[PDB]
DNA sequence: CGGGAAAATCTCTAGCA
DNA sequence: ACTGCTAGAGATTTTCCCG
DNA sequence: CGGGAAAATCTCTAGCA
DNA sequence: ACTGCTAGAGATTTTCCCG
């Protein structure tokens, strides 16, 4: 599995670990407390 | 018949990018066109390219020039 | 390292020392020290250093608003060509945007529009218009303008041209139309040395014409191929390689170990 | 290179234009153009028509691209010079527009329209437009119920006319047709620019007299001397600018 | 081209068409078309695509202010090492800055300070303090932070560390001191795999020691050199090349055509 | 001689032509109506 | 490599430390350290002293780096644990601080100071400081007229003491001296880390018994067997981790 | 005498940049030090560098390592 | 001399506001 | 007459280590 | 095959706000 | 399941052109 940490929506605070659902080029779909988010890969880190 | 249509296909130039490289790769020959993928020949190297990553022109200047 | 590890983790709690400082000060292999970092939620602060690439298909348009002398300019760009289209609108609303979009759909083939999430773009009237014109709508990741970097960049270029010609016209609506003229027909560069106007003509005409030709080719050229498998459909052959399409998967195999039937 | 004589014979027999002679016999378009221009017996993309129509007490300005049948139309509030000027400048920014044909009304002759035409480099010259206003009105009537305001209905009609109606020889829409026509015009003006660029040189081959240059390929130099097109090697000739 | 030129200039007045569009549409050589652009004041809008480089000498410090939870943090970095120094100050004033600067001057050799033009930095009391400590002051080009990019970047890194440790302390002044600790001693990287603390020790010690050694070398090794000229002073020889200093100009000449006296 | 065009001090409006006085790496000294300015080379164009 | 025997003789004669044996005879510092550590007959950078002094009714906290004579001093408003803690954490961030020597006062024994020491990894252990308070007071008296407030005078005194006063053997200031001492300490702990890193291996040469590793150069492998340092070629030996 | 001091000089590493290149050029040998310029040897290539563009260290780790 | 794994180096990014 | 930089993530190339 | 000049290509930047 | 880009300035390399 993967832990995802991310910044999203103008909030300069990194959150996570979120579950990775999908990885494209340039963006990821992650899940964070039942809240599915779409994050640019510039703004995420997969571990 | 078929050879004329195929040589027409191969007259169109393809500008494309690879999944991670931001520079547009110089003009390549078009071999085949799909709904999702164009098959190209770039410098004696046949490659498959998602359609969202390819600009297909005729290059009217070059054509008229010969 | 069972001793160095226990010490490095304790110190990393206080300090959040990076992996090199922990390798140095506790005699740890890089992978072990890095493992200590990778497991600290408080040290996951930097995104990966890459950029994505936008969809450049001949049907995709990027739209945005921009602002100049207290007025709203609606801008659109055919991503493939660089060809633009802008109008001063009275207000940033879904009514203006749906009307602008209906006009654009009637002048060019518009298959997909990509926008930020400004409320004018997510409004219900824009949805109804895109539905009526057959336009698929894409919204970027919120607060990620890079997603529609093409149109954001075109806002830059349109405002610069407007600055160059602002004084030849009196009202901003006129300067804006002058600027669209200039961009689309008096500025050459990019792939074919084209102006954007010529380039979009070439893109759309090529799209039509290649579609027609490849259609006729698939109508005549009908064969099956076997390689290494099943009856894969032939797409192209020549130069000692065969391009096939097996189960909606296009692969380039050499002429050896491939027989055309 | 070797097919120049075949092309000359084909032109003497069938009077085929340069496009066919260059597509079939694999010649640079300058050479086929010279062949088709060396025979005396063998001897629109920018023209738009503007008119203001009326519907439900509102005013619609209509531009038809004559060669294509492709329409740009909208509701303008008032039939003035300012509004015509703004519509025209919009069209000019969107499509290559060289000549506008209007009907000598008050708006189409205004100073402001003439200023716009001078800025955009358009020439004003004071049947298709009537029938086409008719067609557009029919489509507006068909789609009127589909919107609340006439302007939106107008734009829907324009969409339908340009892209959802196919007729003529090849069953193309007006939008496909206009894109074809404009592409052909671009090829034509590329060719004319090429001809202009190379018409300033003079060649000397084998040294013979001054010949007119036609093409400077990678392995040859195609010239024209005494109404005859001769292919000479590059090393055997010398091109100078006069 | 006397015809094409006259037309291109007239059209460039209306449109400001770039050089390629003018070369294309008037049959002009690139240099002529580009000349038309270069002579239009309305087309001089883009700066050259380069970056400068900041002074990295062992004596230069970059100073700045930054802001966190409604408080003013004064930050300094020895540019050569990356070694920092920060204190929460009650107000952005020349009094706080002169006091901070006197302290820093008494702890490390401070030869030059480089700052933006914030009024605390241009105040008269900071001038009097720098004069008393022998500190030369440099101010960047106004509104060009890149000039002191090192310290601007260090503001970034200090705030990120403060975020990592904010909860171990109660007051921001303490978290700030913790963060300076962490940066200077618990983070290795850069040139020698050092922490900034070790690196500044090495820079300053090397500076002292090389100064002393080269002094002794110039005291003993005394010769004159002739090459190609005058009696140039020898600096270094070996490996078939001689490095001389002729009229305050250091040039590397090969051993051939060079005689040492 | 040289014409210098430049942007300076937060003003997004390019000015000039100014006389070039000095060219370093990264910056220029120019003169513009008796007003000597120092401009980063990123923000100037010398002609 | 060839100078190991010369170095052994030099140590037997003069008992020279490893620094000289490695600077003169060109040996890796691990090897010279082994030589100086193989002879039984041949057998501070982090220690600071803190004290609170008084002047003109104000309170000055003073840190002396014992080895160097280098001072960090300031006026604190009150002689409390919080203020001592903040001063100490500042010093620790600025200089490698391992041990602090204080005088059992109320502030130096506070919980908050002890919390700061635990966070920074400092050890608290409850003559130079008295004489040095004296010197600092003399300099403060010399420069008092040069400022309005005592805190600025204090910082000037500190500047003067650390950088504008030279004495001792080589006529160095305290700042130069402390930079030297800390650099020496860094070399020392690099060396200890190197020794620790390589003390976990075992070598077999020519196969003989297990020898202790000292250096793994590019053209040799220096080992130690039976209190004897032997240089063997790399291909002729095999190093394993135990 | 002199040779010892010169070999000490040449023990210090120089990190430097060229007038236009932002990457720091890897460790070079120090030959000579001036008030305005350090003379280096980087990969059998002697170069002169303004002092404002050079970081001169000992590399204590490398030194102790040997 | 040959791969595998490990170390080193190169490429690129946000935030400094 | 002055001037972007830092440090981390991930990719790519060099180095080393037992055959 | 050889330089010079010219054209093409590569590298990098601000602004989009 | 989505994603920086553009166009101009200046430097650097490729191309061509008369020997
Ligand atoms: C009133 C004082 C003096 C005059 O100007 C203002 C405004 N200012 C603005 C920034 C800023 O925009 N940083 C972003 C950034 C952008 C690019 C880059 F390379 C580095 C960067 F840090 C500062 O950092 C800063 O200290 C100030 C400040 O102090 N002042
Ligand atoms: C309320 C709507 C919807 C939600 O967000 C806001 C705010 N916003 C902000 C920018 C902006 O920050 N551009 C600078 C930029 C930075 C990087 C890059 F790659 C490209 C760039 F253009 C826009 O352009 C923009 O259109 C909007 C907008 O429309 N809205
Ligand atoms: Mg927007
Ligand atoms: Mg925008
Ligand atoms: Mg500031
Ligand atoms: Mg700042
Ligand atoms: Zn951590
Ligand atoms: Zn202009």
């Amino acid at each position: 599995n993967f832990r995802v940490y991310y910044r999203d929506s103008r909030d300069p605070v990194w959150k996570g670990p979120a579950k990775l659902l999908w990885k494209g080029e340039g963006a990821v779909v992650i899940q964070d407390n039942s809240d599915i988010k779409v994050v640019p890969r510039r703004k995420a880190k997969i571990i | 018949e078929l050879q004329k249509q195929i040589t027409k296909i191969q007259n169109f130039r393809v500008y494309y990018r690879d999944s991670r490289d931001p520079v547009w790769k110089g003009p390549a020959k078009l071999l085949w066109k799909g709904e999702g993928a164009v098959v190209i020949q770039d410098n004696s190297d046949i490659k498959v390219v998602p359609r969202r990553k390819a600009k297909i022109i005729r290059d009217y200047g070059k054509q008229m020039a010969g | 390292f069972l001793d160095g590890i226990d010490k490095a983790q304790e110190e990393h709690e206080k300090y959040h020392s990076n992996w090199r400082a922990m390798a140095s000060d506790f005699n740890l292999p890089p992978v072990v020290a890095k493992e200590i970092v990778a497991s600290c939620d408080k040290c996951q602060l930097k995104g990966e250093a890459m950029h994505g690439q936008v969809d450049c298909s001949p049907g995709i348009w990027q739209l945005d608003c921009t602002h100049l002398e207290g007025k709203v300019i609606l801008v659109a760009v055919h991503v493939a060509s660089g060809y633009i289209e802008a109008e001063v609108i009275p207000a940033e609303t879904g009514q203006e945007t749906a009307y602008f979009l209906l006009k654009l759909a009637g002048r060019w083939p518009v298959k997909t529009v990509h926008t930020d999430n400004g409320s004018n773009f997510t409004s219900t009237t824009v949805k109804a218009a895109c539905w009526w014109a057959g336009i698929k709508q894409k919204f970027s990741i919120p607060y990620n303008p890079q997603s529609h970097g093409v149109i954001e960049s075109m806002n830059k270029e349109l405002k610069k041209i407007i600055g160059q010609v602002r004084d030849q016209a009196e009202h901003l609506k006129t300067a804006v139309q002058m600027a669209v003229f200039i961009h689309n027909f008096k500025r050459k560069g990019g792939i074919g040395g084209y102006s954007a106007g010529e380039r979009i003509v070439d893109i759309i005409a090529t799209d039509i014409q290649t579609k027609e030709l490849q259609k006729q080719i698939t109508k005549i050229q009908n064969f099956r191929v076997y390689y290494r498998k099943g009856p894969a459909k032939l797409l192209w052959k020549g130069e000692g390689a065969v391009v096939i399409q097996d189960n909606s998967d296009i692969k380039v195999v050499p002429r050896r170990k491939a027989k055309i039937i």
